[PDB]
């Protein structure tokens, strides 16, 4: 009667039930309009009794644990307008008596365990508006041609579904359609030309299929278009000039096709737009300077194509730019210096182009950058004081350029500065101890430069996790302060001029999984507390240095090293106290004094007998 | 559940 979740007719008879998130469970009056059972954790199938209520106008069955068929007595309902079964365990075809329910409206399938083929019956459902079966993996075949006859849709989704072959030019017909989903799917061969005769499309998303050929011209007479996502397809031919023709479109996603040609000039003309994602193509030709008028833009992502020339000084006028990636590409020239003028970059990147000349300081100026990435380029001339203007800088790569002088101490003013590479230039001069100052660094990649002088543990930042600072012209003692790095895990020290001991106080580095101090003037005997961290598991390299005596017997407890080289050393005795790693796989002891029986066990067995010949004593006894 | 639309994930160096 009165009870909560019921509604009457005036006539007194129940007219409506709702339950709504009761948390239930289990299985499931002829005057009866809507019927709404949702989210009540209900589980079995769906009675077939349902197809008894003749004045249902809506089922909603949705976001429950229902298995089973859709039965076919459902659709004896003719007088229903929506139907909701979404969210739920439904197996079988969607049989074709669906055709029957002639004033559906609302139709919804998605996130169900359905299969088969999408039956030609949709064709007479003529009032229908939203038809949404995504996310049934199993649901295939082609979208039928029969689709064309529901005038009034407005929403088709069919994501993440099976659904294949090529849409039917049929689509054409549909004059209300809004947005088209169908992404994650198996679609192929062309989009339809006739996909233009759809006057009210707005969101058209078909990422993630086959989809071959090439963009049809005809998307340009879409005067509505707002959202275009064919990304990651087969798509081949040039981008139409005329999609410059819809003013409305603020996102176009082309990326991970084989689409070639030119990035067009009628760009310019979109005023709407905010996205443009052309990256892992073929586009060639230069950044028309008409994409600068795009006053919209935030994101502008041509990386891994075929472009050239120089990037643009009007880029100034996109003063809402957050994100440009250009890299991978063929571009030439200088950076230009108005990029400072977009205020709210977060995200350089200019990788693997030709750019040369110097870095133009104004680029430093941005409080907003947390990115810049200008690696493998041909940039030269001096990193700028004004690096530390860039308050928020957290990931800077300047590696594989030319970059000369030294590395500025104003470096040092970036608290949260994470991830450093200048690897790879013809940097000079000292480490300078105002690095000390940047307390957020964990990756520090200074190889292949020319720096010299002295290293300090007051030069470097406690927090530091990975250093490489080989192959430079480095110098004097590796400083007792090592010791205070307690995050340090990997450290690369190799192909350097440093001498001396090796510091007992490495033995605090109690993260320490890598260590090459390779191909130094490194002398004395190997501490003992060099095996005193057990952490040390990826690779041991003390190689081309002056090291003598033995291999202390600590070097028993690096139960967990993989890799050791010693090689070309001075070093004496036997490898005894190695005969119980168990965990070693790779041994280059060549190159040394070391003399006495090796044991026949495979793993020594496994060492080169040139190995052995270049010692002094060293051979394969017979047990 | 099935994904909402997204765009192609942007990869930087
Ligand atoms: C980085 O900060 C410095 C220091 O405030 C800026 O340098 C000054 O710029 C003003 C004019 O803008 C001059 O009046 C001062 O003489 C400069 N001071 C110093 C100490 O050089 C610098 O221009 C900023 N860099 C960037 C790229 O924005
Ligand atoms: C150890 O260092 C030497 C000298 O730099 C190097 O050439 C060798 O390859 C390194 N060993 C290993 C295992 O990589
Ligand atoms: C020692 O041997 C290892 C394994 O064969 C090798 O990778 C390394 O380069 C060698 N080291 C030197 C100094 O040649």
């Amino acid at each position: 009667c009165n009870w909560t979740g019921v509604k009457c007719n005036r006539r007194g008879e129940v007219s409506e039930i709702q339950l709504k998130e009761k948390q239930l469970q289990g299985s499931l009056l002829k005057s009866l309009t809507s019927l709404t059972l949702s989210s009540l954790q209900l589980t079995g199938v769906i009675p077939k009794e349902i197809g008894d209520f003749t004045e249902l106008e809506l089922l909603d069955l949705s976001d429950n644990s229902l298995s089973g068929d859709i039965p076919v007595e459902i659709f004896r309902l003719k007088k229903l307008k929506t139907l909701s079964l979404n969210t739920n365990n439904l197996e079988g075809h969607i049989p074709m008596e669906i055709g029957n329910l002639s004033g559906l409206v609302e139709l919804m399938l998605f996130d169900n365990k359905l299969s088969g083929e999408i039956p030609r019956s949709i064709g007479e459902l003529k009032n229908l508006q939203v038809l949404r079966a995504g996310g049934n993996k199993n649901l295939r075949g082609e979208l039928p041609w029969e689709i064309g006859n529901c005038e009034n849709l407005v929403m088709l989704g069919l994501a993440e579904t099976s659904l294949s072959g090529k849409l039917p030019a049929s689509i054409g017909n549909l004059k209300r359609v809004q947005t088209i989903a169908i992404y994650t799917s198996l679609l192929s061969g062309p989009i339809p030309d006739e996909i233009g005769y759809c006057t009210e499309l707005q969101n058209l998303y078909l990422y993630q299929n086959s989809i071959s050929g090439s963009i049809p011209t005809t998307i340009g007479g879409l005067k509505k278009l707002q959202s275009l996502l064919l990304w990651q397809n087969n798509l081949v031919g040039k981008i139409p000039t005329e999609l410059g023709n819809c003013p409305e479109l603020w996102l176009i996603d082309f990326s991970e096709n084989l689409l070639t040609g030119t990035i067009p000039r009628s760009f310019g003309k979109l005023e709407n737009l905010q996205e443009l994602q052309l990256s892992v193509n073929q586009i060639s030709g230069t950044i028309p300077e008409e994409l600068t008028n795009c006053t919209k833009l935030t994101h502008l992502e041509i990386d891994n194509n075929l472009i050239t020339g120089e990037i643009p000084s009007l880029m100034s006028n996109l003063r809402s730019l957050t994100m440009f990636f250009a890299w991978q590409n063929k571009l030439t020239g200088n950076i230009p210096q108005s990029l400072s003028q977009c205020r709210e970059l977060q995200a350089i990147d200019l990788s693997y182009n030709s750019l040369s000349g110097s870095i133009p300081k104004e680029i430093f100026g941005l409080r907003n950058l947390t990115k810049l990435l200008l690696l493998s380029n041909d940039l030269s001339g001096f990193i700028p004081p004004d690096i530390g203007n860039c308050t928020n800088l957290y990931r800077l790569r300047l590696n594989g350029n030319r970059l000369a002088g030294s590395i500025p101490s104003e470096i040092g003013n970036l608290k949260n500065l994470n991830f450093v590479d200048i690897s790879e230039n013809r940097l000079v001069g000292s480490i300078p101890p105002a690095i000390s100052g940047c307390e957020s660094l964990e990756f520090l990649d200074l190889h292949t430069n020319s720096l010299s002088g002295s290293l300090l543990g007051t030069t470097l930042p406690k927090s530091l996790k990975f250093i490489d600072f080989s192959d430079n012209a480095l110098s004097s003692t590796l400083p007792p302060g090592i010791g205070l790095l307690t995050e340090l895990t990997k450290l690369n020290l190799a192909k350097n001029r440093l001498s001396g001991e090796i510091p007992r106080e490495i033995s605090t580095c109690r993260s320490l999984q890598l260590l090459n101090l390779g191909e130094n003037d490194f002398s004395g005997e190997i501490p003992d507390e060099l095996g005193q961290i057990p952490s040390l598991a990826i690779s041991l390299n003390l190689s081309c240095n002056r090291f003598v005596g033995e291999i202390p017997s600590r070097f028993s407890d690096l139960k967990n090293l993989g890799v050791l080289d010693v090689s070309h050393n001075q070093l004496t005795g036997n490898l005894n106290v190695l005969t119980d790693l168990q965990n070693l796989v790779s041994l280059n002891i060549s190159y040394n004094d070391f003399s006495g029986d090796l044991p026949n066990t495979p793993f020594f067995r496994r060492l080169p007998l040139s190995d052995l010949a270049s010692n002094r004593g060293l051979y394969i006894s017979n047990a | 559940d099935y994904w909402r639309a997204k765009h192609h994930p942007p990869k930087n160096n």
